[PDB]
């Protein structure tokens, strides 16, 4: 589904402001956005006003988005989590230095496609959990072995890429 | 070359988002000069999308994509975030005098964490306490030695409660630091 092909989306608000592109992907993460804010704790007026500021970001900071690195989903799960807590900060999450390709060029085909592949098999893993270790996982995400090493080494090796070009 | 990291467990409180501002604040500087842990913290976010692409959709009011819609619009020492809580150049801050040549300039921060940047000549040390939780120090710039081992330019250290502190700074050029304690 090219609806669905969520980087080729990311790909059109980048270079032409395509807002149907924009519907298209807020169509789908925002619900997303919006009970995953919940399930943190939040009242759900307060996670609607959430989701679609973390929305309006993705149009804003679309140029900040490397297929690459991480899944848009992810991507989007960082702009969820950087959002104002009270009790820890005046503005927001303290985030490190922007890396991003600019107009002249972007992350090769192949990595792109090896970043998303190892993260669909995070994904994967992450699914067939039994109850307990799944609990682990969200009691962390959410207040308080898995292949990690495989999508940081990725990462890793995407990371150094972006850094010649530059 | 950084030998000293961000521990796991401080990386996935960064990567939740649970952190208090002022632990952020040098986890992130750290992430900016580190790719190491840049790509840690990524593979941590990982997770992060995962939980959130599975998780059930809850629909929002209508009228809420059209809503958004309609408002959208068509020093090299001092990097990551850190230069948002210092103005130009790290020789102009708002350095208070103390023990000697040691200078302290506290970051304003929300949260119950405190931020400073410390100002540590060379042969001097900065004098320190086993804190009540956790104390994380970033150097910036030149080095200090604890005598479990060594810390230069972009290292962190990740003192416990466990700890015996005796950190004397290396000579050479000034021992910047950045510290947060809780
Ligand atoms: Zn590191």
């Amino acid at each position: 589904s090219d609806r669905t092909d969520w980087v080729a989306l990311m790909r059109a608000i980048r270079d032409h402001r395509d807002e149907a592109a924009f519907a298209e992907l807020f169509q789908h993460f925002a619900p997303k956005v919006k009970g995953f804010l919940m399930k943190s704790g939040s009242v759900a007026s307060q996670a609607e006003e959430c989701a679609q500021d973390v929305m309006a970001t993705v149009w804003q900071k679309a140029h900040l988005f490397d297929p690459s690195r991480a899944s848009v989903a992810t991507w989007i799960f960082t702009i969820a989590r950087n959002r104002r807590i009270d009790g820890l900060r005046k503005d927001r999450q303290p985030e490190p230095e922007d890396l991003f390709w600019g107009p002249d060029s972007e992350p090769d085909q192949a990595d792109v496609y090896e970043m998303q592949q190892e993260n669909a098999r995070l994904g994967r893993a992450i699914a067939r959990l039994p109850e307990a270790q799944r609990a682990l996982i969200e009691r962390a995400f959410f207040g308080d072995g898995l292949p990690l090493g495989t999508i940081k080494s990725r990462i890793r090796l995407a990371l150094d890429r972006l850094r010649q070009h530059m | 070359t950084i030998r000293h990291h961000v521990s796991d467990a401080l990386l996935t409180a960064y990567a939740a988002g649970t952190l208090s501002e002022a632990f952020s604040l040098v986890v992130a500087t750290h992430l900016s000069l580190c790719d190491e842990c840049r790509a840690r913290a990524g593979a941590l976010d990982a997770v992060g999308g995962s939980l959130m692409e599975e998780t059930a959709p809850v629909a929002l009011s209508e009228g809420s994509l059209a809503s958004v819609m309609a408002q959208l619009d068509r020093d090299p020492r001092a990097p990551a975030p850190l230069a948002d809580y210092v103005g130009r150049r790290l020789e102009d801050v708002r350095w208070r005098t103390l023990g000697g040549g040691v200078r302290q300039a506290i970051l304003p921060t929300g949260g119950e964490a405190i931020a400073r940047l410390l100002w540590i000549p060379g042969g001097q040390a900065v004098p320190d306490h086993g804190h009540r939780g956790l104390e994380l120090t970033l150097v910036l710039q030149g080095a200090f030695r604890d005598e479990t081992d060594r810390f230069g330019a972009g290292d962190i250290e990740i003192a416990d409660q466990e700890l015996e502190h005796t950190p004397v700074a290396e000579r050479g050029l000034d021992c910047i630091c950045l510290a947060a304690t809780d």
